[PDB]
């Protein structure tokens, strides 16, 4: 069929209606759901070096002594990429260590209890990293077997950029981190993991069950003590189907996912770019160095070789300055992975804004090529009902007698099992629940309290 | 066009802007000096010798 | 006028407040208060535009056609890279407004906030506030619809718009990705986010309280004692109102804000006249039109002269590309700023200073402006500061291990005739005594420093 217009849609927001007078409507969600979203931060460029000598020519004499004119430009080339290759080791270092903690839960199998947790390293990087790294269309990795993966010591299908490495003059550096520290620093980060309250968490470990920190985060975000009592496997329940949503989390419609792929072809690109410079004449009778030599006079031959030379240099000057803009954006990006990890990771935050959209609930992290991937469970209400509610409530008998809810609020009963008129609600959750001393705070009486007559507990006079 | 611009038998969706119309030539107007008029005016009074 | 006059920079020294000895100090506090507003304009987007390759390049004559196929794979780079860019301005749209809307809000109403002015409200629409705004703003007249047909040859022969000039250069400037009525909505919902601000971080509940009565309670959230703020209402909304009122006359040239949106403008409109300046730069050639230069020149030399002339247009559009690229990333940044904003000084009242006006803080609103989002934020201004004596905590004499320290305030030796107690209690924000009860006050730890009550404490009694 033919593509069809249309309007783009806008969902309209719940309307609620303002009421007037000393009492409220309020909306309250009846059902939440856990859910996941996650982000990619890219933390490095690919750090790279080039012979200035080769690229432009290979070995020719003639061009050797015309290259020395203009010899100074090449060391700096050297230096400015040099400068920018340490500044990429600066940022690793930097981020490594906040990563690190002074202790750790030791970290077995079964971790978790009723938690599926797939992130576990099989003891080992993870499933999960793994399933990225599979996804990555990434070429074959560098150093071993490296040379002789060029040399006809191999298949004659490889295509390799690497094997072309070797004919440019490229060199790619290895990253400073080590595949296998970076994955012992992931589950540092792990054994930090219960946890994050309990005060600031920055002196003291708590070394509490995973799902005893869960709950401690749950009420942390006003849903009652005693919904988590009676809920525990089905918090358990709705929790591992976020998690398994992961399995098909890796697919081109993941805005993240997509992030990582294109991190490596940028890398890719820098370098195919360089590849099909080699054998673009400037007006020059050929790419070759060495054909123009061959067919030329020499008085003639060097002015052909100089329209090459020069344009050669140029290329390489337009190249160094791309990657002293990508490391910088690279370095930008890299604090900002950093203020994650010490924020959105090591602990709870009200902040809303960062992490997922859900309030905020634990999230993790894992290695990515070129930089971190996080994770994020929330919260996501629904179902909302609206109730009748009071600003707070005082004795009728004895006006300084005034009372307001904490992290909650006081609404109409509506419940069977409540003989009182009024009760208090958790914040995150429908939940009534008679009024008492635990739930509550003593404060200044204001004219838009309702005036109790009767039956008060907190205080009973 | 599409398809030679990213070098491939198949384009990713989305929408791509193509070249524009050269809209159309119309035929020519001219102003240059007029009516300089070599005058042979004498040929049509007297007598001819 | 006579001559100009050399001038010191002037040093505002604070107020001092001397450090004091032993168990009690000085203490500065305000006697008086001023609503203030302060703004920011935060850009989120770069204009998109693209660009066609040939028709920039030459006319479609053919001798450059022939010729342009050499550089035929140029294009392609030039019109990928320009694609990618646009194709992010999109997503960081849809990415911020993802943050913006609210699962529930209150109705928008006229009369809305009780006494306050409100001059915000809907034309029921946009506000009365966007539209002095961009009544002040100097841009050329959009395109679309009518679009061509007031570039084409029945309109005003006046027109000098680039908009127009668009259909020569080969240009296009593609259109905003939204709706201006749907990012009006977009706004009128973050109005009617208001209420609750209050009564945990509001993330789920939504308390539908008046917007006076949120107001009172970030008051108290920045210790105001709440018997002053019952005695003054009507005196901190008329107050509030004046400072309210002060919009109206804020978009001037002073307005710093306001000239950020100017050059927004401008930066958009720069980057498209440069290009329309370069269509008639020559190289060397012999003209800068391809025709010219065909009409005069026997073909082996036409040719060279073309190309010479190709080359030059070829290099201002790849630095045209580079310059695109660095705005793109900057506006994307400034777009994150924003988003943070939102979550932080217009959903909620902040404590962190810095961040939001430069008065602690108070509800802020944020509206629409060209290319971005523009910010107001309320805030609280002190003034006629005077010094107190004041003390850490108090114990009882007789039983040391009874202390008590103020909550949200300070304890101050009386000054106010009203009060027989020696003591009184007044809030951080503002001056004005009060009677020591347990309301204000918090058990601690006894220290050194606290003073030995020896007569009447109602907190504890004995």
């Amino acid at each position: 069929g033919e593509m069809r217009l249309a309007s783009i849609a806008f969902n309209h927001p719940i309307q609620v209606d303002q009421l007037n007078s000393s009492y409220f409507k309020l909306s309250i969600p009846t059902n939440f759901s856990f859910g996941v979203t996650q982000e990619y931060i890219q933390t490095t460029i690919q750090k790279v070096t080039v012979d200035c000598k080769q690229y432009v020519c290979n070995g020719f004499q003639k061009c050797e002594q015309l290259l020395r004119e203009y010899g100074q430009f090449c060391s700096k080339i050297n230096q400015a990429l040099h400068g920018a290759n340490l500044r990429q080791d600066d940022s690793v270092r930097n981020l490594f260590a906040s990563v690190k903690s002074s202790q750790s839960s030791p970290i077995i199998p079964g971790f978790g209890g009723d938690f599926n947790l797939t992130l576990l390293e099989p003891v080992a990087r993870s499933a999960i990293e793994d399933l990225l790294f599979d996804k990555v269309t990434i070429a074959d990795p560098g150093y071993m077997q490296g040379y002789d993966d060029c040399m006809q010591q191999g298949p004659a299908s490889a295509r390799d950029l690497i094997c072309a490495q070797y004919v440019a003059g490229y060199k790619v550096l290895p990253p400073l981190m080590d595949v296998n520290m970076e994955a012992a620093y992931t589950s540092s980060l792990l054994g930090s993991i219960a946890g994050v309250g309990w005060t600031a968490g920055l002196s003291s470990f708590a070394a509490i069950p995973f799902a005893q920190s869960i709950f401690y985060r749950l009420n942390g975000v006003g849903i009652t003590q005693q919904v988590l009592s009676e809920n525990q496997k089905l918090i358990a329940n709705k929790f591992n189907q976020a998690l398994g949503a992961m399995q098909t989390g890796f697919t081109t419609t993941n805005e993240a996912f997509h992030k990582v792929q294109d991190a490596v072809n940028n890398n890719a690109q820098a370098l195919s770019k360089l590849a099909s410079e080699l054998s673009n004449t400037f007006g020059a009778i050929s790419a070759s160095i060495g054909d123009i030599i061959q067919r030329l006079d020499p008085p003639e031959q060097d002015a052909q070789i100089d329209r090459l030379i020069n344009g050669r240099l140029t290329t390489l000057n337009a190249f160094v300055a791309q990657q002293l803009v990508r490391s910088e954006s690279a370095a930008l990006s890299a604090q900002l992975a950093k203020d994650k990890v010490n924020e959105c990771v090591k602990a709870q935050s009200k902040r809303s804004g960062f992490c997922g959209q859900g309030t905020h609930i634990v999230s993790f992290v894992v290695n990515a090529p070129n930089g971190l991937y996080f994770m994020h469970v929330g919260y996501y209400p629904s179902n909302h009902i609206e109730v009748v509610s009071a600003y707070g409530l005082c004795d009728a008998a004895n006006p300084t007698n005034c009372i307001a809810p904490v992290n909650g609020y006081f609404i109409k009963t509506n419940n069977t099992r409540i003989v009182d008129e009024w009760s208090y609600t958790g914040s995150s959750f429908y939940a009534p629940e008679p009024i008492t001393s635990l739930n509550t705070k003593y404060v200044a009486p204001q004219v838009t309290y309702q005036n109790i007559s009767t039956n008060l507990p907190p205080p009973l006079l | 066009q599409l398809h030679c611009s990213y070098e491939s038998f198949d384009v990713e969706s989305g929408v791509y802007s193509v070249s524009s119309f050269e809209a159309k030539p119309s035929g020519s107007v001219v102003e240059q000096a007029e009516g300089v008029e070599c005058d042979f005016s004498p040929l049509l009074s007297g007598t001819p010798p």
